[PDB]
């Protein structure tokens, strides 16, 4: 009823404070929310995201979304999580 | 220092298709394109479920105005 793809999606942000999404898929109102292919993402399992300390600089791996998966682009950057 | 910028924990990727019935709506929060990839408004329902909405749609501006 609220759509299966209108939930807010977890992010992280690098030194520019501009956010990128964490992973490429989540459950949304009991459905499967999938980000478009090519979207930049952090290759980070969600249970990890959920247990991170806000504002701590972490070494986050980057990737792009493909068919609901954050495919590792083999490069890294420091990122941090909101409060 | 310790940095005092506020970083969002979630951003919106897609928004709702039709206006939400007012009787459901409980709260809102606004997502800045300064940090999020696209600016959006996040309504929170009486069941504490969160819905992404387009800040340019007329009905959003009415409702978030309603909630003040």
């Amino acid at each position: 009823d609220y759509g299966t793809d209108t939930c807010p999606f977890p992010v992280l942000a690098n030194k520019t404070n501009k956010a990128k999404f964490v992973g490429c898929h989540q459950k949304c109102n009991g459905g499967d929310q999938k980000l478009t292919d090519g979207t930049a993402c952090y290759v980070v399992e969600r249970k990890v995201w959920d247990r991170m300390t806000p504002m701590l600089w972490y070494e986050c791996p980057l990737g792009e979304c493909k068919n609901g998966v954050c495919e590792d682009l083999r490069k890294k950057e420091d990122c941090r999580k909101g409060n | 220092q310790p940095d005092s910028v506020s970083i969002p924990i979630t951003c919106c990727f897609n928004v709702i298709n039709k206006k939400i019935p007012k009787q459901r709506l409980e709260s809102y929060r606004r997502t800045t394109s300064s940090h999020c990839p696209r600016e959006a408004v996040i309504f929170k329902t009486k069941l504490d479920k969160e819905i992404c909405a387009d800040p340019t749609q007329k009905w959003v501006q009415d409702f978030m105005k309603h909630l003040d």
